[PDB]
């Protein structure tokens, strides 16, 4: 992890986004993490287009 | 049970019935062992918690 910071802010202030926008965001990245292994692992263009 | 103002009023008489600079010491060295069990206690948030 390059950043870490703390959702103090949250329960004090209503910028949820501390515990959503992450969350979230992790979860568009693990499609990539997939799209990484259809290619990585040499799959032919018929697989990843479903 | 020890709390802000609890640990507070400590001092308050360790200072309102000794002295200063006994005051002092104290003070420095349970700075250093409380950021300790600080760090062993890492508050987490996020969803999850």
């Amino acid at each position: 992890v390059d950043i870490v910071l703390n959702p103090l802010g949250v329960p004090s202030r209503m910028n949820i986004g501390q515990i959503l926008e992450t969350h979230l965001g992790m979860a568009a990245k693990g499609i990539g993490d997939k799209i990484n292994a259809m290619l990585k692992q040499q799959q032919e263009v018929a697989k990843l287009r479903e | 049970a020890l709390g802000k103002k609890a640990i507070s009023k400590m001092l308050n008489t360790c200072y309102r019935i000794l002295g200063l600079k006994p005051t002092v010491i104290f003070a420095d060295q349970i700075m250093y062992t409380g950021f300790a069990y600080a760090a062993r206690s890492g508050a987490s948030v996020g969803i999850d918690d």
